[PDB]
């Protein structure tokens, strides 16, 4: 009942902050700030209500909220809701990073901010839509959607140092990306339909009725192929890599986009949800190459973050080797393993939205990004490199965060399916701890290199410090206090692990 | 001055988490709580990349050895399925009636 | 067989666009006046466009040894009609400017929207020859409009000779059809084969003589050479008509033909359209990469369409929606290409002499007009197959028409394609946007056109059942 | 040896390989009418060999 205006809440709230430009340039950051606040609200309120801790695991499907319409009847289709304890989770993550990310650019008084705005709500809205949807062409439709904010606002709205040609360059890219590769999911999903059809008769695009689906083997792993294609576009999973560093390149400077539709793990979602459940068979012959995938994308990451001299394309890369630990963690089979990723998806959230914040805070102070730049920056800054600190801390696998309790719980679970992918792994998270020590070291520390790293710089302002203190108060508590996390996604985790191994 | 105090005062703290710990995972917490207090305190002049460079080294081997110490962990909680001490002191002879092996691998990486 | 009275009332469009013509030409001849001819053209096409209600009244039947009308012909007329009213609608301010006669343009665009009516009633070789060639010389007409200027003039000379080739190779293949057949209704083209040996060698040739006329007349490789060169030569609205219209009524009659011949069966008919449709969009696509030019972009554009058409149009033996994604997809593209041709028109009226160049300057378009770029863009993105557009809605029912027949080949050369495409959708949509250095109704009235496009295109991509429910109502006779 | 992405080249292989087949084909589209009918008459050779020989 609530989900369609979970979903509506940011796009009427873009549209007003499009239409209320006309009273105030400073006006539309304080709408959005209002209706990504309902939406936060009314996603704590339905996490409040589901009474998520008490629900038990009772089969695909069990949704604790349904809503139903008929948007397409000649196909089947319907605008189709449908939240449990992990799309919860997410709708959570969602909204707070898009409230961090309206708070983010808050000091924008551009002529055209109304359309940044209505922009950003649109790609969160987008991002919901894609968590909420239990229809197949709904969900790609929210899958598409949520694209041509993210090129427009990269193209026109991103990093003003660079050229134009490269910031359309970067956001072309990943356009083409992640178009083809939702073309190439919408070519699984129309086939999968179709044999649906040919076996039954009912023209139909539910996820409860084509789970059901009696295929035989080969068309069921192309079928999985085409949605791994697009997950693993979004993931992002190698070589299928690098719009994600070119695109956080050329992304918007405050940051804000970058939590908005980058840092949100759809991807994983859907795999966890859509490419299990429906193709089991087909994901457990697959398992081992996705294994191996997340094993060489943890130390592509780890060496091509290391080997970074940009910031932003450092935490993009480490970005790329935490989803390959997920991407490990996801192919298992195992319950601790799948909440353990759970839990590392939200906590690389976080971890990754402070970073990117305090990136885009150094780059207001400092006005550049290179490495051979900048040296002792924590002589001349109140209270940025400590909070880099905790966050480059948080990012190599430290306990005390969220972030350890993730990829620990990852690799028990692991350990007790595939030992050997468990101890690359582990060594995966030593590369981890190189890199972030490697960026801390050429980042705050030694002597300053550069002109501009040799004066006193400003403090951070009052909302960017109380922000980043929220992320690291929940980064902390996630890390120490991660129960109630896992006992709200312990129903949904436990439905779609009972039938991945029940039907293998 | 203060840096340093409460550097060393999270020293003491995850000291005494790794010493006071009954199980094998909080006490993992106290280990690399004491590991990152270390490697904050070896390079306290961070003015000299040499400082730096030997925080590096130090926080990669002792991270090299905290990933044997996570091999233990996975091996003794896959076999006996808790990390519990004394757990282990109470029914690890009863699963390794039979075989040996994985202890063995588990008692290599505890060292 | 006669004409009935419901024969007449069936004949109700081509009469209407018939009496439009002849009165506009005694209007002509009595007195000069381009809006008293412009407004009797337009009223004659709306009188056409409202008395097809009547026509459905009427029901379906067949008019003429020749003629055939049903829903299919309801739908092609319509689009027809809608592109010739659009076509008009920017023909007038890009007419204002124009120093020599100005009334001879709403006849020529009345005489081929004749021939698309024509072609969209068809079911006859006859009927299908004699609406190709009314579209065409109407368009041999209008692309060279302004001869004076050298690119119009050039179009028209190469729009004549590749037309005219054509259309000796189509009627060719007409007569050679003919002497293997001994009947020129489409139905009975392949009833005299049966046992298993439908694949006779003079039909085959016959019909693919006519393939190469209408594969020179849908853009279709290789035959496609003539797109750009005649898609930039030839005024904005000439342009906007070539694309609509003309390819909406021979791709209607192509569909009607290829249904109801028995020889459509045949698999080599098939497999030698599957490999135009497959050259048609890589090449189409490819070659669209680094155009510079709005009107050879859209070209390379259509000819890609096309190959998407034909890639819906293959499965149409096999599928049941073949011929509803067809219908659903030239709705859209007529959409597309209207908005897009249309602010392409708007930004080139009026007419600025035949010596001065008519370059079109899309970079940072939305700084003096925004209105018009957001439609261009919107448009851009419809054309694009990107979501909540109805172009998206075409190329998921040419998908989903190509999963179900098993044409793989064709799938992956729409996702190639596609991704060539929005590479150059999104460079010339985000290229309106970036930074570079009227005061009649008429332009209102085209700008009012080009936005209402958008509109339907963005309402019709957000909420698509009330065209797809429209389309097949428009149920031909099996 | 990594610092330049290799994998990402590999990827951008393909854009490449469609920027130089575009222009390969962009060379068709010299203008001359004479070339446009014998490219017309081309294709009629090609579909009615390809029919003859499919039949
Ligand atoms: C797991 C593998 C199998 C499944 C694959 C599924 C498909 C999705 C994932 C792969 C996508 C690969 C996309 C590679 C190109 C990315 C777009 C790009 O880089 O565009 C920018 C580039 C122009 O930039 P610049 O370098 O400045 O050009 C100089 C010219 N002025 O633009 C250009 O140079 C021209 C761009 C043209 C359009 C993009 C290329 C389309 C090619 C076909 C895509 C379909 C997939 C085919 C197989 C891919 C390889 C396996
Ligand atoms: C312009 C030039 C540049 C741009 C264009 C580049 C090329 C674009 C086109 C690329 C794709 C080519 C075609 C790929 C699909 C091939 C399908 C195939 O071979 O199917 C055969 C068989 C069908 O199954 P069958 O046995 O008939 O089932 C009935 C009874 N079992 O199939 C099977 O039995 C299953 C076969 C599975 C393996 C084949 C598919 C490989 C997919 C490769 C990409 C993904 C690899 C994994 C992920 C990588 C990291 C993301
Ligand atoms: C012998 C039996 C037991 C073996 C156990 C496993 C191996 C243990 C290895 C212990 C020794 C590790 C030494 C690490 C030194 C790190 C400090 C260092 O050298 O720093 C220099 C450099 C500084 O970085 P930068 O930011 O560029 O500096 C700014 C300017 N000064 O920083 C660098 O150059 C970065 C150095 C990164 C080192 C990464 C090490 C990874 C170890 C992986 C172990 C894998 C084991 C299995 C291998 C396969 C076996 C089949
Ligand atoms: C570059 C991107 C685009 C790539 C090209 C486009 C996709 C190419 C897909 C190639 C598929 C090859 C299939 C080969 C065998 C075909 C014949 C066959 O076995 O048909 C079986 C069946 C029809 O017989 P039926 O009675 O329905 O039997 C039910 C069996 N389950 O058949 C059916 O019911 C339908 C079978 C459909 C199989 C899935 C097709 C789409 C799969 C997703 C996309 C391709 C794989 C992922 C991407 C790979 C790399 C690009
Ligand atoms: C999806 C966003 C997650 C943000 C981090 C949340 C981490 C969990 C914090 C839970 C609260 C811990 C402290 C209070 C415990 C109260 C327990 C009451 C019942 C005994
Ligand atoms: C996804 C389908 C299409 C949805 C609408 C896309 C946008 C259409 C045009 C709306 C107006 C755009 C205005 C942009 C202003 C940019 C100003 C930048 C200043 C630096
Ligand atoms: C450039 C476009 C390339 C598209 C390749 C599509 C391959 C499809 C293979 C289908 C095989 C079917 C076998 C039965």
């Amino acid at each position: 009942m609530l989900l369609p205006w979970l979903i509506l809440i940011p796009f009427i709230g873009g549209f007003l902050c499009w239409q209320t430009e006309r009273f105030g340039v400073k006006v539309p950051r304080w709408i959005a700030l209002i209706t990504m606040g309902l939406t936060l609200a009314l996603s704590l309120q339905l996490w409040l209500q589901g009474g998520y801790s008490l629900t038990q695991s009772a089969g695909i499907p069990q949704w604790q909220s349904e809503f139903d319409m008929p948007w397409i009847p000649r196909f089947g289709i319907s605008i189709h809701l449908a939240i449990d304890g992990l799309s919860l989770l997410m709708v959570v993550l969602t909204g707070l990073l898009g409230v961090l990310a309206v708070l983010c650019s808050w000091k924008e008084i551009e002529k055209y901010q109304g359309f940044f705005h209505l922009n950003l709500m649109w790609i969160l809205g987008g991002v919901i839509g894609v968590f909420l949807a239990i229809d197949m062409f709904l969900f790609f439709f929210f899958w598409e959607m949520m694209l041509v904010p993210m090129y427009f606002l990269i193209a026109l709205w991103g990093h003003k140092a660079s050229d134009g040609k490269t910031r359309i360059t970067a956001a072309t890219k990943f356009f083409i990306y992640t178009q083809a590769s939702g073309l190439v999911m919408l070519i699984a999903i129309l086939a999968l339909v179709f044999v649906h059809y040919n076996a039954t008769g009912v023209w139909t695009f539910n996820y409860e009725e084509l789970l059901n689906t009696p295929m035989s083997s080969g068309v069921e792993y192309l079928l999985m192929l085409g949605f791994f294609i697009a997950f693993a576009v979004k993931m992002p999973v190698v070589p299928l890599h690098g719009w994600l560093p070119d695109a956080h390149s050329q992304a918007p400077t405050a940051g804000s986009v970058d939590l908005a539709g980058i840092l949100l793990k759809t991807a994983a979602y859907g795999l966890l949800r859509f490419s299990l459940p429906l193709f089991p068979n087909a994901s457990a012959e697959f398992a081992p190459i996705a294994m191996w995938l997340g094993v060489i994308g943890i130390f592509y990451g780890a060496w091509m973050a290391f080997a970074q001299t940009d910031i932003k394309r450092l935490i993009a890369y480490t970005s790329v080797s935490h989803m390959g630990f997920v991407l490990i963690a996801i192919y298992t089979g195992s319950q601790l393993a799948y909440q353990g990723a759970v839990i590392q998806m939200i906590a690389h959230g976080l971890s990754a939205a402070g970073l990117f914040i305090l990136c885009g805070q150094l780059y207001e102070r400092i006005h550049t990004r290179d490495m051979r730049m900048m040296g002792g920056l924590w002589s001349k800054m109140k209270w940025l490199p400590a909070l880099s600190l905790f966050f480059a801390v948080a990012t190599l696998g430290m306990p005390g965060t969220g972030n350890f309790v993730g990829e620990f719980m990852i690799l028990f679970g692991s350990f007790q399916v595939v030992p050997v992918i468990t101890v690359i792994s582990t060594f995966g998270l030593v590369f981890a701890s190189v890199y972030s020590l490697a960026m801390l070291h050429r980042a705050y520390f030694g002597k300053a290199k550069s002109q501009i790293a040799s004066q006193e710089l400003p403090g951070m302002s009052l909302r960017e410090l109380f922000m980043i203190l929220l992320l690291v108060v929940l980064l902390v508590l996630l890390g120490f206090y991660p129960q109630p996390i896992l006992d709200t996604s312990h129903s949904a985790i436990g439905n779609i692990q009972q039938w991945f191994v029940n039907s293998v | 001055y203060s840096r340093f105090f409460a550097y060393t005062n999270l020293f003491i703290a995850s000291m005494v988490v790794l010493v006071l710990a009954d199980n094998l995972l909080l006490m993992y917490l106290g280990w690399e709580g004491v590991g990152l207090c270390s490697y904050l305190l070896i390079g306290f002049y961070y003015t000299d990349p040499k400082n730096g460079a030997a925080a590096m080294k130090a926080f990669v081997v002792t991270r090299v050895g905290d990933v044997f110490l996570a091999f233990a962990l996975f091996i003794l909680y896959n076999e006996l399925g808790t990390l519990n001490f004394r757990e282990m002191v109470e029914l690890a002879p009863a699963h390794f009636a039979d075989g040996n092996n994985m202890l063995m691998w588990a008692t290599l990486m505890l060292l | 067989m006669t004409i009935t009275p419901q024969n007449l009332i069936a004949l109700l469009p081509l009469l209407i666009v018939g009496l439009t013509v002849v009165v506009v030409m005694l209007s002509i001849a009595w007195r000069r006046n381009h809006f008293l001819n412009a407004t009797l053209s337009v009223i004659g096409l709306n009188a056409a466009l409202v008395s097809l209600w009547f026509v459905g009244q009427a029901g379906a039947m067949d008019v003429t040894p020749l003629m055939r009308v049903d829903g299919f012909a309801m739908l092609y007329t319509g689009l027809v009609l809608l592109a010739s009213l659009a076509t008009c609608t920017f023909a007038y301010p890009w007419l204002e400017g124009y120093n020599d006669n100005k009334d001879e343009f709403y006849l020529l665009v009345l005489i081929a929207a004749l021939g698309g009516i024509l072609l969209a009633n068809a079911n006859h070789l006859a009927s299908l020859f004699l609406g190709i060639e009314l579209i065409s010389l109407p368009l041999f007409g209008l692309v060279g409009y302004a001869f004076r200027q050298k690119r119009s003039l050039e179009a028209s000379i190469k729009y004549t000779i590749l037309s005219a080739a054509a259309s000796s190779f189509l009627l060719f293949g007409m007569a050679l059809v003919y002497a293997q057949s001994g009947d020129l209704s489409f139905v009975a083209l392949g009833k005299n084969l049966g046992d298993g040996m439908l694949n006779e060698p003079l039909l085959l040739a016959g019909f693919g003589l006519m393939i190469v006329g209408l594969g020179f007349k849908l853009s279709l490789v290789p035959f496609h050479l003539w797109t750009p060169d005649v898609y930039q030569g030839a005024p904005a609205p000439v342009s906007t008509f070539l694309a609509t219209a003309s390819k909406i009524a021979i791709f209607g009659v192509v569909m009607r033909l290829f249904l109801y011949a028995p020889v459509g069966d045949s698999e080599a008919i098939r497999v030698v359209l599957a490999i135009i449709a497959f050259a048609s969009i890589i090449f189409g696509n490819l070659m669209a990469l680094s155009q510079t030019n709005i009107k050879r972009l859209l070209g390379y554009s259509s000819i890609s369409h096309l190959g998407y058409l034909l890639v819906a149009l293959i499965a149409l033996q096999t599928g049941e929606m073949s011929m509803e994604a067809v219908g659903v997809y030239l709705a859209g593209y007529l959409f597309s290409s209207l908005g897009a041709f249309g602010v392409v028109s708007l930004m080139s009226s009026p007419y600025r002499g035949p010596d001065a160049d008519s370059l079109f300057s899309y970079r940072g378009l939305f700084w003096h007009r925004p209105i018009l770029a957001a439609v261009m863009t919107v448009m851009m993105l419809s054309l694009a197959g990107i979501p909540m557009t109805l172009g998206f809605i075409g190329k998921f029912y040419v998908l989903a028409v190509g999963v179900q027949a098993h044409l793989w080949w064709l799938v992956g050369a729409v996702v190639v394609g596609s991704a060539i495409g929005l590479y150059y959708y999104l460079r010339v949509a985000v290229s309106l946007y970036l930074h570079a250095p009227p005061s009649n109704w008429q332009y209102s009235a085209g700008g009012i056109v080009v936005l209402i496009s958008a509109l339907l295109v963005l309402v019709l991509g957000v909420w698509p059942q009330p065209l797809i429910s429209i389309v097949r109502l428009a149920m031909p006779l099996m | 040896l990594l610092k330049r992405d290799p994998l990402n080249s590999m990827m951008n292989i393909p854009a490449v390989l469609s920027r130089f087949a575009g222009k390969g084909l962009l060379l068709s589209e010299n203008g001359y009418l004479r070339w446009y009918v014998a490219s017309m008459s081309i294709g009629a050779v090609v579909v009615l060999a390809l029919l003859m020989v499919l039949r």
